[PDB]
């Protein structure tokens, strides 16, 4: 009875809701996010099983406005009506103030989208993890910095240096602690981030990969906008780590 | 106040005068009338300041929505087609003359006219504002197709000038802005470099016989300068 809808366990917890996270990893895709210097960059399997299939018709990345980015990670469908939503509500937050969203707003409007699910009986909870990326203006200098928030099922919203979510998350986190020690991600260049993003993929799933199996995106203080990188610049990041 | 814009080979030109009245007191002598829509589509106000804000804001706010779930720039005939329901859903509770124009690669410089009523036309040049009477015989007698982008800034400057000169509700800067394939430019004339104006126009120098002195002949001279 508590497992088919939203009410409390006898222990304080909601099955829904933890059920609607494995639907999270059940989807069988990876993706990682890391924040360096100048920039922020995700980077999400594109699996194409069926030959038949025409590749550009399938990513996991879109754009909220022109500054602001998302990946979907978790069940496709679900996580499409969510970018519908955040599109609608960035759009009447200009309206109202005239100037475009944060991406620290958007995500906990986002956030209070799926706590309200958690809350109100009838309405399936949508099984996905939604990665907002973008830059953002600090206060006193007016100087730009890059950020990542995630957002989850249960309406938790929080931000990362780097993060790992899909299948096999478990394995990549664990890695990018390691790197961590080395050297904190805010002093790295793109091409040392980028090698330890590809080197966690790589290293959970177990295989190696090629410009076509990851579709990456990005942000940077150079230039705000949020957009896909070109299958060139990710083979040279490849090559670079192929030989360390 | 002044709006016109005009097509040339590859794209739009559109010009304005920057007063804003309540009829006979200028409250600003440096308004901007050139808004913008999308990157290479804008359009020009007349009428309520009130209105036209208004419904520039709302048209460029459907504008960005539809760019995002399309992924491509927008056509400056989706611009046009959104402005003119909004002007025409609320016809009977606004002033609003608006001109339209752009660039995009379908169909190149286009100018549609949505004037009072809140009809839509595709044309080559359009005309609004208190100022346009006075340049529907300039354009019939000066005007020609296939101006290059400089001629045709240079056409719309001396005919906002006209314009101003004779029309009380006009004056002050001129503003421009260009619209073809790359990077959009705008310029600033001020009045003291005005390409027209009857205060510097040689044939209206010298005064009228008005006020002639007090002579023994009907013969019409000179004015009286001086007291007798």
């Amino acid at each position: 009875f508590d497992k088919y809808i939203t009410v409390f366990s006898p222990e304080g917890s909601l099955y829904q809701v933890e059920y609607a996270f494995k639907a999270v990893t059940y989807a069988g895709l990876l993706t990682v996010a890391i924040r360096c210097k100048d920039a922020v960059l995700v980077f999400t399997q594109h699996n194409v099983p069926d030959r038949l299939m025409r590749p550009d018709t399938i990513t996991s990345l879109h754009n909220i406005n022109k500054d602001i980015g998302t990946c979907i990670t978790g069940r496709a469908p679900d996580g499409k009506s969510l970018v519908q939503k955040a599109r609608q509500e960035a759009s009447e937050y200009k309206y109202r103030y005239g100037s475009p969203i944060p991406v620290s707003v958007l995500a906990k409007r986002v956030a209070d989208m799926a706590q309200v699910r958690t809350q109100h009986a009838g309405l399936r909870l949508m099984g996905v993890v939604m990665t907002f990326l973008g830059m953002e203006q600090n206060d006193a200098d007016g100087s730009w910095v890059p950020q990542i928030y995630c957002v989850d099922p249960a309406g938790w919203c929080g931000s990362y240096h780097a993060c790992a979510i899909g299948k096999k998350q478990i394995e990549a986190n664990a890695f990018l602690e390691k790197k961590q020690k080395n050297a904190p991600f805010h002093t790295l260049s793109q091409k040392d981030a980028a090698m330890i993003a590809l080197a966690a993929l790589q290293s959970a799933l177990g295989a190696s990969l090629k410009a076509t199996d990851v579709e990456v995106g990005r942000c940077s203080v150079e230039d705000h906008c949020f957009r896909r990188v070109p299958d060139e610049d990710v083979e040279e990041w490849l090559t670079a780590l192929a030989e360390a | 106040t002044t709006i016109m814009a005009v097509a040339f080979k590859g794209g739009v030109v559109l010009a304005a005068d920057s007063r804003t009245s309540t009829g006979t007191y200028v409250v600003n002598r440096a308004s901007n009338k050139l808004t913008k829509l999308a990157e290479k589509i804008y359009c020009c106000r007349s009428g309520s300041a009130a209105d036209t804000q208004a419904l520039a804001e709302q048209t460029a706010n459907y504008l960005e929505s539809y760019e995002i779930d399309t992924s491509k720039p927008v056509n400056v005939t989706t611009a046009a087609n959104i402005f003119k329901k909004l002007c025409y859903m609320n016809k009977w509770n606004i002033s609003a003359g608006i001109i339209v124009a752009g660039y995009d690669p379908l169909n190149g410089g286009s100018v549609y006219s949505i004037p009072s009523g809140g009809s839509c036309v595709k044309l080559d040049y359009a005309l609004g504002g208190s100022g346009s009477i006075f340049l529907y015989s300039f354009f019939d007698a000066n005007y020609k197709t296939g101006m290059s982008k400089e001629e045709c800034v240079c056409f719309c400057q001396r005919a906002v000038a006209h314009a101003y000169s004779r029309d009380g509700s006009s004056g002050g800067l001129i503003r421009t802005i260009a619209l073809h394939q790359g990077e959009p430019e705008d310029m600033t004339i001020p009045w003291t470099k005005t390409p027209y104006c009857m205060e510097k126009d040689p044939k209206y120098r010298d005064l009228a016989v008005q006020n002639p002195p007090f002579s023994s002949s009907a013969k019409i001279t000179v004015n009286q300068s001086r007291s007798e």
